[PDB]
């Protein structure tokens, strides 16, 4: 989870595209996003936008996960101690 | 014989035209070689004048070098804040050239349009009366106000129902004074600094001073990214501070060219009582809900760019839906056009307008995203 | 290392973004096969 | 007669001298051409777009190195031929345009187009029929004859926003529309546009809009429009300035541009609250397609 | 129904005009007053109260230019800032208010509504020259109220129409009135640039007076006033032109004041050189 957060703006979002690309190249793979809360699993997206870089990383995961062709052969396992904190779009099924 | 010789001379003339084209190619080659010698100049902005001989400047990329002027560089026109050309090796001022894309500044400049029609939604009972009268007297004669000694009223507030006088008639005032207007939405004015918003407004006021006819319009002053921030722990009333700063800018420090900074906006939820005091807000004009007979007139103005069957009773369509919004009446006309599009009719029958009015009546019943109330 | 974005007819004049430097119109090196160089392929360009 | 023939012979001698002059003009041009070829090939060519065009005949170029240079001479290529905001080939050290270069677009923009095309039906969406019809008027009617709009004088709006709770199918209408009607559908997301380098995202939005201009039947779909269109940050000094620049680029194309209805854009957001008032503006994204949570009748059909 | 009343009122104004010629002042004014009360709410769409302004103009003639009647025209015309939908005649009506203020002879009184005149602009350059014909009246009003330099500023504007007319005396007078300003106007950077611009006109060259006026324009060393009186005896009564002579020594109020000014301006010329 820490690796996905990065110093440069949206550098982590680029990594998430790579994560799916690596997943697509292998045939049938399971991705375990343990501690989903670390991967910006919330979308307050307030005017301060302190989490703006992470929020972009979270949205990039959501779109790659589902929409305009989804995982295709990827099964996603996500584990959270606090389910309530998770952002609604990720909680929505199809993604999980 | 002689005619054949003339034909041979004509062929020679054609060869001469080809020689002229070859000479043009030689001229182009000479120009290209002359061009190659020039080595370009770093583009930079003069931070300040250290001395007449040397001006401190910063290159656009970021390294800053103190530099000296070249020949007749017109140091008077080299005043700080002017883009300059810097020699690639010498790093000295070469020429004064001002070119800035200024995309955010363009939003703060003359981006706002002016509506040419005198009565787009009609409803001009005080719009071309009270609103015109207060602005016109200073605009025609600031000196007459000076003889009275009263400061010309800086601005007036068009508190009114949303859309009917807010979506429309916002730029109609520009036609009434026959000049382009500046829209103070404030979205461009508040960018990355809460404090800079007042300073950017001062820059807009200076732009307004440039045209004496142009009148500042504070349309949608509350409107901002997200929602306007009232006093709060995360964000305080920066806009309210800007309003107090605006009052200082309006009178004294920034009043010239008989330009009226009218706060003609019903968008702000709260109106400052001190602003209401004669001077900052000498008079307030209230836009009113349409009289239905007025709505019929509005529908006719909206129907003006419309192709219709001609068997149309506009009063019946107006009676069928009391939209009470100029935009809603414009919507009736557009929806009637959509009904006309169905069945491929270029003309719009009265029934199509009435069907649109029924859809508009449903839209009148259900409304969303409106959180702006004057006072 | 640099990344190719396009190719052109006749002299290829492949234009490459280094990674932060610039779009460089670099011709293929003499000891290379033109077919082997491909559009949208990472490539190594000698600076000199 | 004979004198006219003698005059033609003298002109023919001048023409022989002119052939030598043409060879000399070619030789001078060849030397400039050889330098031009070497400079484009050289590493410091730094081909990049001209920020603006100036006259004393002058150009200002921002190289990919992000350094801006003003050239007193516009360059070897014709000043009229050069277009502001168009790729131009800067000199290795002179920083003077030598060649315009072939037009090229970001690889990401090319990837966005759905060459394969989607496989969905308008019928498959259930309980959102009224919204499906509204989308058809916004996109299909401009795609079809605009003559009916022209005769009336009404203009079809360009730019559609679909706002709904996450479960409601904003993407489902978009995927079905692309499958039912083939008009160069383009995928897009607020994160995809965001890029590390400042203004790189703005180029991506501009190139995508240019691709839409290139194809007469073109639809661009941007899911999660909120990510690019976040409320403009008021963070002072250091901030995500690049993302705001990308949002401004989309606004620049939408405002006072694309009057032709050939290109239309559909955008979707889980939350419309984050979106700036500017993106909707007055006509920039006038179309709104709210997706209600499924009604009891709709739920039975959806299941 | 109000529109029907307006149609009846439009008929009333035509009837009132016929009544004005048909009957003496006491009946016609009463009839005009009766319609006026009914249309107090009604706007002056055409001559609805413009006829009332004509009626007060008539009352001024009946009352032998009574100031109160002039004041009555002044207040109603002042009220009609935007009352008349038509623009050209409405501006002309504002001029009619101004002429009555000049008739008061306060001089300031004309200036008081001259501020309202200040609002009026661009009569010249209007299509059909109809506004230009009206423009001639507005500049004509300026005289004592305009400053000696200012009278020239208006006289040059008046000069264009007579120059088009090419009248032997009126076109010559139109250029002459602007030229005579120098003698009554104090030396200034503006005065010097203006005198050079007026000087050298071919039409001005024909006039003998222009040759006399050139003495001030050039340094000309010193011009004695006594010599000038012999030179300008023609100005007092040319007998051929003398059309703009009113601008200089016309009589006493606008003439003797000009006579003192000429002595002062040449005395100022003597000290400057
Ligand atoms: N009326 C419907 N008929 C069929 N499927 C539907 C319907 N409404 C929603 N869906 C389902 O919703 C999903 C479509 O993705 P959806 O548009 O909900 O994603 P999203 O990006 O979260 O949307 P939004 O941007 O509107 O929040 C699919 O699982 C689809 O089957």
């Amino acid at each position: 989870g820490s690796e996905l957060v990065q110093k440069y703006v949206g550098e982590g979002a680029r990594m998430v595209r790579e994560l799916f690309e690596m997943a697509r190249t292998k045939k049938a793979c399971l991705i375990f996003f343990d501690e989903i809360d670390a991967i910006g699993g919330a979308r307050f997206d307030d005017g301060a936008g302190g989490d703006n870089e992470v929020q972009r990383t979270m949205l990039e995961l959501i779109n790659q996960l589902d929409g305009f062709d989804p995982r295709g052969n990827i099964k996603v396992l996500m584990a959270t101690n606090r389910p309530d904190t998770l952002d609604p779009a990720l909680m929505r099924p199809g993604r999980l | 014989k002689l005619l054949e010789h003339k034909e041979i001379d004509g062929r020679l003339k054609e060869l001469r035209e080809q020689l002229k084209e070859l000479t043009k190619q030689y001229e182009k080659s000479e120009n290209d070689l002359k061009a190659l010698q020039s080595v370009g100049q770093i583009v930079g902005e003069v931070l300040k004048q250290l001395t007449e001989e040397k001006f401190i400047v910063k290159a656009t990329n970021g390294p800053r070098y103190v530099v000296g002027c070249r020949r007749q560089l017109d140091k008077s026109k080299l005043k700080p804040g002017t883009r300059v050309a810097l020699d690639m090796t010498t790093l000295t001022i070469m020429r004064y050239l001002p070119r800035e894309v200024d995309p955010l500044v363009y939003n703060m400049s003359h981006e706002d349009p002016g509506n040419v029609s005198y009565s787009e939604i009609g409803g001009l009972s005080e719009q071309i009366r009270e609103l015109r009268e207060v602005i016109e007297l200073p605009l025609t004669n600031p000196e007459l106000f000076q003889r009275v000694g009263i400061i010309p009223p800086k601005g007036c507030l068009l508190y009114g129902p949303p859309g009917t006088g807010k979506t429309l008639l916002a730029r109609a005032v520009a036609s009434q004074l026959d000049c382009n207007f500046l829209k103070v939405v404030s979205s461009s004015i508040v960018d990355k600094y809460i404090g800079e918003s007042a300073r950017l407004i001062r820059e807009m006021f200076n732009y307004a001073r440039d045209h004496q006819p142009c009148i500042i319009f504070m349309d949608e002053i509350d409107a901002i990214g997200g929602r306007r921030f009232s006093e709060g722990t995360s964000a305080d009333r920066e806009i309210q501070r800007t309003l107090m700063e605006l009052l200082n800018q309006m009178d004294g420090f920034d009043t010239l060219h008989r330009v009226k900074m009218i706060m003609a906006t019903n968008r702000p939820d709260t109106l400052d009582p001190a602003l209401l005091r004669p001077g900052r807000l000498d008079r307030k004009i209230h836009i009113d809900l349409p009289n239905e007979q007025a709505r019929l007139d509005i529908l006719k103005i909206h129907a003006g760019p419309i192709t219709k069957h001609g068997e149309i009773d506009y009063e019946a369509i107006v009676k069928l839906s009391d939209g009470f919004n100029g935009a809603d009446l414009r919507n009736v006309c557009t929806e009637a056009g959509m009904f006309a599009i169905r069945a491929d009719h270029d003309f719009v029958v009265q029934e199509d307008f009435m069907k649109a009015v029924r859809k508009v009546a449903d839209s009148k019943k259900l409304e969303s995203k409106l959180d702006y109330k004057p006072v | 290392c640099t990344k190719i974005i396009n190719a052109d007819s006749e002299d290829p004049k492949y234009i490459i973004n280094v990674k932060q430097f610039a779009k460089f119109v670099v011709d293929l090196s003499d000891q290379v096969a033109p077919t082997d160089i491909e559009e949208g392929m990472r490539v190594g360009v000698d600076r000199n | 007669r004979t004198r006219l023939l003698d005059s033609e012979i003298k002109i023919m001698k001048s023409e022989v001298l002119r052939v030598t002059h043409e060879l000399q003009a070619m030789k001078d041009k060849i030397k400039e051409n050889s330098e031009k070829i070497k400079v484009n090939k050289t590493l410091p060519y730094l081909v990049s777009n001209v920020i603006e065009l100036l006259d004393v005949k002058c150009a200002v170029i921002k190289t990919s190195t992000r350094q801006t240079y003003f050239l007193p001479v516009i360059g070897l290529v014709d000043a009229e031929k050069l277009k502001p905001g168009d790729l131009v080939g800067v000199n290795k050290d002179s920083y003077l345009i030598l060649e315009t270069l072939p037009t090229e677009y970001d690889s990401r923009v090319k990837a966005m187009e759905v060459d394969e095309r989607p496989t969905e039906q308008y019928s498959d969406i259930g309980g959102l029929d009224k919204q499906i019809q509204e989308l058809v008027e916004a996109i299909v009617l401009p795609m079809n004859h605009k003559e009916k709009f022209e005769n009336l004088g009404i203009q079809p709006p360009k730019g559609v926003l679909m706002y709904g709770p996450p479960g409601t199918g904003k993407t489902l209408l978009a995927r079905a529309c692309a499958a039912q009607t083939k008009a160069t559908f383009l995928k897009l997301a607020g994160p995809q546009l965001v890029q590390m380098f400042i203004g790189d995202g703005a180029k991506l939005v501009r190139d995508a809009f240019a691709l839409a201009k290139e194809k007469a039947p073109s639809i661009i779909f941007i899911d999660e429009l909120d990510a690019i269109g976040t409320k403009r940050f008021d963070s002072e000094k250091a901030g995500d300035r690049e993302v705001q620049r990308t949002m401004l680029e989309l606004l620049n194309q939408l405002d006072g541009f694309q009057p032709n209805t050939q290109v239309k854009v559909i955008a979707a957001t889980n939350r419309v609250d984050i979106l700036d008032p500017a993106l909707l503006r007055s006509g920039r994204l006038d179309r709104k397609i709210e997706f209600p949570m499924p009604n009891e009748e709709a739920r039975a059909r959806i299941m | 129904r109000r529109s029907q009343l307006k149609q009846a009122v439009a008929k009333m104004v035509q009837q009132c005009c016929t009544y004005v010629e048909e009957i003496t002042d006491l009946p016609i004014k009463l009839r005009l007053i009766d319609t006026l009360r009914m249309v107090t709410e009604g706007k002056i769409y055409v001559e609805i109260e413009r006829a009332r302004l004509t009626k007060t103009l008539a009352t001024i003639k009946e009352q032998n230019g009574d100031v109160k009647e002039a004041a009555s025209i002044l207040q109603e015309l002042q009220v009609e800032t935007y009352g008349s939908m038509e623009k050209k005649e409405r501006v002309e009506f504002i001029l009619e208010q101004m002429r009555l203020c000049l008739a008061v002879k306060d001089y300031i009184r004309t200036q008081i509504i001259s501020k309202k005149i200040n609002t009026k602009f661009f009569q010249e350059e209007n299509t059909e020259k109809l506004k230009l014909k009206y423009y001639n009246l507005m500049i004509q009003l300026d005289q004592h109220e305009g400053s000696y330099l200012s009278i020239c500023k208006h006289y040059r504007a008046i000069y264009d129409t007579p120059c088009i007319q090419a009248e032997s005396e009126k076109w010559q007078q139109a250029l002459k009135s602007v030229v005579l300003y120098v003698i009554l106007a104090p030396f200034d950077n503006e005065q010097s640039d203006l005198v050079h611009r007026i000087s050298g006109d071919k039409k001005l060259e024909e006039i003998p007076k222009y040759k006399d006026l050139l003495k001030l324009f050039t340094t000309m060393e010193l011009m004695r006033w006594s010599t000038l009186v012999e030179d300008y005896g023609m100005e007092l009564r040319k007998g051929s032109l003398e059309s703009p002579a009113t601008d200089v020594f016309g009589s006493t109020e606008e003439g003797e004041k000009r006579w003192k000014d000429l002595k002062n301006r040449v005395v100022e010329h003597n000290i400057r050189i």
